[PDB]
């Protein structure tokens, strides 16, 4: 029981201090970022 | 209300809103992350 409340105390402090921890979730919300911008982007090319 | 707007030779739709976004002299209309029309500089008077 010591051992599962000290590792879930770890799991808090670790997932509060680093930014990339959930880094599989943020690679979700930058690759619609990166593709919406593009898409968008794209509305001010001239295509020639 | 929603209406055809041409400020600053800038034509387009949409709805005329005042904001408190503060504008330089010399800079007359804004731009978002696109690159797009976000809010514009009265052409005739000073107002934004």
């Amino acid at each position: 029981a010591n051992q599962f409340n000290s590792a879930i105390g770890k799991i808090q402090d670790s997932l509060s201090s680093t930014a990339s921890a959930l880094g599989k979730l943020q690679d979700v919300v930058n690759q619609n970022a990166q593709a919406l911008n593009t898409l968008v982007k794209q509305l001010s090319s001239n295509f020639g | 209300k929603c209406v055809n707007f041409n400020f600053n030779g800038l034509t387009g739709t949409g709805v005329l809103t005042e904001s408190n976004k503060k504008f330089l002299p010399f800079q007359q209309f804004g731009r978002d992350i696109a690159d797009t029309t976000d809010a514009v500089r009265d052409p005739q008077t000073l107002e934004i």
